C-alpha cells in the first residue's frame, strides 16, 4: 500500500520563498496596521496575494493592496521583483516583554547531524540566571536525523526554558518573560564530552543573544517620517503610504525620497489641483522634488497608487528595449470621471490621471514634474552605477588599484553599465540640447551624438596625496541623454476634394 | 598635428578584466573584417550608398604570455561549458596640443575565433599565446 | 607575469607512453584547427553566439628523430591493422611565483593524420620524422 | 524478486536509516534506495574507480616493459595515467564538471576549483623534490592526490501546478 | 636515442635493379600523398576513427644523373609500351646503440607520375633527372 507521494511528491499551492533582491523594483507598501507587524517584524517581504492574505487576512486592508497591486497584468514580480509591507507606529505601540533568546549562527544541518551522531554521551553548561547555573550531561545523539531531534533533545534537557529549530536556526528561550536572562553561550561542563563548541552558540563564536527586557516597551507613535527606517533595513525602491501623507509632511517625505534614492507615488483628490505654493503637490514641482510622484483620484483611492507601482517598476534593465513610459498602460483600478478643466490642470501641475477615453482605462502622465519614465530610470540608472561600481571594487577579489590602467577600468565598469542602458531603451544617441559639460565640448558632443553617454574621469594627477591616502579614486563624470518617448501625436489633413 | 600619448599601448579591458600582460611587439591589433559600405553603381552618374550590417565587425588579435593572468583569464574563457560574450574597450590617453584627450573603442558582444596556435619550442623561447577575438561594433570615439 | 618553468619543453605521453627522443627545434606544436564559436551577426545590435561542435580539435605535430624508441612507437601506431586510439597529455610545470602551479593539456581519441615525408638526403643530415596525432578535445587548465 | 507490502512509516525510516526497499508503486516493481548511507551508485561508482586506478597504475609500472624512472617527464607520465582513467571515468557518466563543495582541497583553490568545474576531476602529483632521498631508493613515487566530482543522479521530481482557472 | 647509420642513403632497388647513381643532395624522398585516417566528429565526446584506403600512398621522388644507368633503367621504365609496374624496397643499416638493425621500407605496385623536366643549361652545369614513382603500400618497418 505505499504510494507515489514518496518518491515523485506533487502537491498543490506552494508559496515560492522570496529574498530580497537587489533589482530596482522591490517596492514597499507602508502600513499602520499593528496587528501583524512589529518595530522589529519592521517589513515583510512576498511574491504572491495568496501568502500576502495568508499573513494578514484576505479581509485586511493590507490584503486588498496586494491584490490591486498583483492584479496589473506587468507585474513587477515579471521583473524579478518583490513586494514588500512595512510598519510605521500609528498608535500606541505596544511590545509585550519577551524571554531572553539563544541563537545558533550555523545553519547548516548537514554539518552538524554527523558530530552529534558520534558523540555519545554531551556535556551543556546554560545558565538561566533564575537561580543554579545548569550542569547538563545526560545528552545522546545517535538516533538524530534531523535538527528537530536534537532540538527536542535539548528542551527535554534544560529546564524552564524551550528550545526549537528555525531554518537552521536554533532558538532557546526561557519560559519566564521579562527581566530574565539566559547569559550563557552553553559553556563547558567537566562532566562530559561538551556539545557547545560543534553547537556554535559558544561566547567566541557568534550569536546573537537578545537578553530578555525589563517589561512591556510602549514605543511613542513615530511620524510617516520614520520611513526612514524601512529603507535602513530592505533597501525598498518605491514606497507607498495606506494613510493618505498630510499635507506638513509632504515636503518632509518629498526630501526624503530626493536624498534616499527611491520614489513614493501618493494621490491626492481634486483639492490640490492649483498652481497655487498652498498646494502641497505645486510645492513640490517648484521644488524640483522629482521623486515624489503625485497622483490624482478624485475619490482619493488610494489603491489607484498601488497598480500605479505596480506599472512603473515593471522592467528589467537586461534587456533589448524595455524603458517603458506609462502613458495610457493598463491598471488595475476603475477610472474615474473628469471634466477638462483638471484634466489640464492635472497636466500642468504633475498629476497623473486615470479617465476614460473611448471607454477605456487610460493613464495620462505629466511632465510638470519630471517625467515618470524620466525619473524612475535615471534613479535605477544611478543605483545601478553605484552597485556595479561597489562590486567591481570589494568582491571581485581583485582590487583595482590607482594604476591608470586600473582607473581605466574603473572607467570602463562604468562606461559598460552605460552601454546596458542604451542598449536597453533608456539613453539613445542625439544631440545635447544642455550648455554645462565636462572635459571638452567637442568629445562630450560627439561621443552623446554617437555612443548616448560619455564618462570621463578625473586624473590621477588632479587629486592630492591627501585624498589618495584616504582610498577614493577621482570623481567620475558620466552624462546621459534621454530617449524622447512618444506622448503625443498632432497631425492635420486638409481634403484635396 | 603635434600629438603625445600617455599609456604606451592601449590599455584595454574586457569583462571588467584589465589585460596587463601584453605580449611585448604589437600583442593587440583590430582588424575591420567587412567594409562599412557596400555600393551599385549604375549609369550617367548614379550609385547606391549602404552601410552594410557588418560595419563594425572587427577581430581583435591578443597575443599574451603564455601562461599569465591574461592568459588564464582567455583561457578559461575558452575553456567555458557557454562560449562567454566579450564586452569592454581598447583605449588610449593623449594630450592633443596642452589639452587632455582620450580615445576611446567600445567592443560589443564578442567570442573566441581562433585558438592560439600553441607552440613550444627548444632552440628558442616562445611564450606567444594569440587569442582572436572578434566583436561586431567597434566605434572608436574622439 | 613572474614566471618560469622546469620541464624544458612540454613533457608529452600518449597511451601511458612517455615521448623521450624530441627533435631539437621547436618539435611538439598545437593547432586549432576550427574556431571556438561561429556567430551569426543581425541588424541593430544583435548577435547569436553558437560554440561548434570541433571545439577543441586540436592537431598535434610531433618531431621525432628518425629511428626512435619515440617513431616506432608511432610507425607501429602508423602501420596497425586497425587505426589506433591515442589519448595522453601535454603538460609543463612551472612556478608562478614561488609556488609550483602545473599547466596539463588533456588529448582525447586522436589518430595519425599525416605521415611524415620521409626525407633522406646526402649533402646534410636530415633525421626529422614528423607525424601529427590530431585529436578532437584539447583542454588546457591552469 | 517479488516486492513486499509496507506502510508509509518504515517507507520513510528506511529511507532515513540507509536500509533499501523493493515495493510497490503503480502495481510495479519499484526499488527505492537511500542517501543515509552513501548512495549505492555512489559508492559502487567510486569504488570500481578507485580498484580501476591502482590496476591502471599497477599495469603502467610493472608490464609495460619500459619502467618508467623518477624523471619528472616520467612523473608526468604517471600523473598522465591517472589523469587519463579520469578521463576515462567523466566521459563514462560517473563524473561530471562542476563547482566543488567542499573546503578541503590540494595544490591550490584556484587550479582546483577550475579544473574540477571544467574537465570533473583534478590530478595533482607531489614532486619529486618533496620526496625525501630515503623513500625515493624505495622506489615509490610521490603521492599523487586526485580529486572527484559526482555526476548528480536524479532520484526525486517535485512540481507543483496551478490552475488559471 | 643513441643512433648510427651505415649506408649514407638509404640503398633503394626496384624490380631487383639497384639505384647506384644517386644525385648527390637529397635525391630520394618520400612523401605520403594522403591522411591514415580520416575522421568525422559529432557532438559531447564522440569521433569516429577510419583509416583511409589510401593509407600508405606514397610518391618517391628519385634524382639521378643526367644520363645514368639508373636514368637508363628509369627511362626505359618511361618509354615502355605498357607502364611497368615497380616493386621493391627502400632501405638503411642502423646500430641503435651496439646492436645492428636494419630498417626497411616495401615499395608495393607503383608507376612512373611525373617525367623529369628535362632542363639543359650552358652558363652551369645541370644533370637533374627528377622521377617519380609513386608506389600504394609503403610500409616501413623496426
Amino acid at each position: 500500500m505505499a504510494s507515489i507521494s514518496e518518491v515523485i511528491r506533487v502537491s498543490l499551492q506552494q508559496e515560492g520563498r522570496a529574498i530580497a533582491p537587489d533589482n530596482m523594483n522591490a517596492v514597499g507598501i507602508i502600513t499602520g496596521n499593528q496587528g501583524v507587524l512589529s518595530t522589529a517584524d519592521r517589513y515583510r517581504i512576498y511574491r504572491t496575494a495568496a501568502a500576502v492574505a495568508s499573513d494578514f487576512g484576505a479581509s485586511s486592508q493590507e490584503s486588498a493592496f496586494a491584490n490591486t497591486f498583483f492584479d496589473t497584468t506587468p507585474n513587477p514580480i515579471s521583473a524579478g521583483g518583490v513586494l514588500v509591507i512595512g510598519y510605521w507606529r500609528s498608535a500606541s505601540e505596544t511590545v509585550a516583554a519577551t524571554s531572553a533568546t539563544l541563537v545558533s549562527e550555523q545553519t547548516s544541518e548537514s554539518v552538524l547531524i554527523p558530530l552529534l551522531n558520534a558523540i555519545n554521551d554531551g556535556s551543556f553548561t546554560i545558565t538561566v540566571d533564575g537561580g543554579t547555573e545548569q550542569e547538563v550531561t545526560a545528552l545522546d545523539f545517535t538516533g538524530v536525523s534531523e535538527l528537530s531531534e536534537v532540538a527536542t533533545i535539548l528542551n527535554s534537557a534544560i529546564t524552564g526554558a524551550t528550545v526549537s529549530e528555525d531554518n537552521g536556526y536554533f532558538k532557546v528561550t526561557s519560559s519566564t518573560t521579562g527581566a530574565t536572562s539566559l547569559l550563557s553561550y552553553l559553556g563547558v561542563a567537566t562532566s562530559g564530552t561538551d556539545i557547545s563548541a560543534v553547537l556554535g552558540m559558544n561566547s567566541e563564536s557568534g550569536a546573537v543573544l537578545t537578553q530578555g527586557t525589563d517589561q512591556v516597551v510602549l514605543p511613542a507613535e513615530t511620524k510617516l517620517e520614520g520611513i526612514t527606517a524601512i529603507k535602513s533595513e530592505v533597501n525598498i525602491k518605491g514606497a507607498m503610504f495606506i494613510d493618505q501623507i498630510l499635507d506638513a509632511d509632504i515636503p518632509g517625505i518629498a526630501s526624503f525620497a530626493g536624498a534616499n534614492n527611491m520614489l513614493v507615488y501618493e494621490v491626492f483628490d481634486t483639492g490640490y489641483l492649483s498652481k497655487n505654493v498652498s498646494n502641497p503637490v505645486w510645492a513640490v514641482k517648484l521644488a524640483g522634488q522629482s521623486n515624489f510622484r503625485c497622483l490624482l483620484s478624485k475619490s482619493g483611492n488610494r489603491k489607484f497608487a498601488a497598480t500605479y507601482m505596480a506599472r512603473m517598476h515593471t522592467v528589467l534593465f537586461s534587456g533589448q528595449n524595455t524603458a517603458i513610459t506609462m502613458q495610457l498602460k493598463e491598471l488595475s483600478v476603475t477610472a474615474e470621471e473628469y471634466t477638462d478643466t483638471e484634466i489640464a490642470n492635472a497636466k500642468t501641475v504633475g498629476l497623473d490621471l486615470l479617465t476614460t477615453i473611448k471607454n477605456e482605462q487610460a493613464l495620462l502622465t505629466s511632465g510638470a514634474n519630471d517625467f515618470c519614465d524620466n525619473v524612475y530610470n535615471l534613479e535605477a540608472f544611478r543605483d545601478e552605477i553605484q552597485t556595479n561600481n561597489y562590486n567591481l571594487l570589494k568582491t571581485t577579489s581583485t582590487k583595482i588599484p590607482q594604476t591608470d590602467p586600473g582607473m581605466d577600468t574603473i572607467e570602463d565598469d562604468t562606461e559598460k553599465t552605460c552601454e546596458k542602458y542604451v542598449r536597453n531603451g533608456v539613453f539613445a544617441p542625439g544631440t545635447w540640447t544642455r550648455s554645462d559639460f565636462f572635459g571638452d565640448r567637442q568629445q562630450f558632443v560627439d561621443a552623446i551624438a554617437q555612443k548616448g553617454y560619455y564618462v570621463l574621469i578625473g586624473d590621477l594627477a588632479d587629486q592630492t596625496t591627501a585624498e589618495r591616502q584616504s582610498r577614493v579614486s577621482p570623481v567620475i563624470q558620466i552624462a546621459v541623454k534621454n530617449a524622447g518617448a512618444v506622448h503625443e501625436e498632432d497631425i492635420i489633413i486638409s481634403v484635396n476634394l | 598635428s603635434v600629438i603625445v600619448y600617455r599609456n604606451n599601448q592601449s590599455t584595454l579591458t574586457l569583462n571588467g578584466y584589465t589585460f596587463q600582460h601584453l605580449y611585448q611587439g604589437a600583442a593587440l591589433v583590430l582588424t575591420p573584417v567587412n567594409a562599412k559600405t557596400a555600393r551599385t553603381n549604375s549609369i550617367n552618374g548614379g550609385v547606391s550608398i549602404s552601410g552594410r550590417v557588418d560595419g563594425g565587425v572587427h577581430t581583435l588579435a591578443i597575443m599574451v604570455q603564455k601562461h599569465s593572468p591574461d592568459d588564464k583569464f582567455l583561457n578559461d574563457a575558452k575553456n567555458s561549458q557557454e562560449p562567454v560574450v566579450f564586452d569592454g574597450s581598447m583605449k588610449r590617453a593623449y594630450t592633443e596640443s596642452g589639452t587632455l584627450k582620450k580615445a576611446t573603442t567600445t567592443l560589443e558582444t564578442g567570442s573566441i575565433t581562433t585558438q592560439p596556435t600553441k607552440t613550444d619550442n627548444n632552440q628558442d623561447p616562445d611564450d606567444s599565446r594569440t587569442y582572436v577575438i572578434e566583436f561586431r561594433n567597434s566605434v572608436e570615439t574622439f
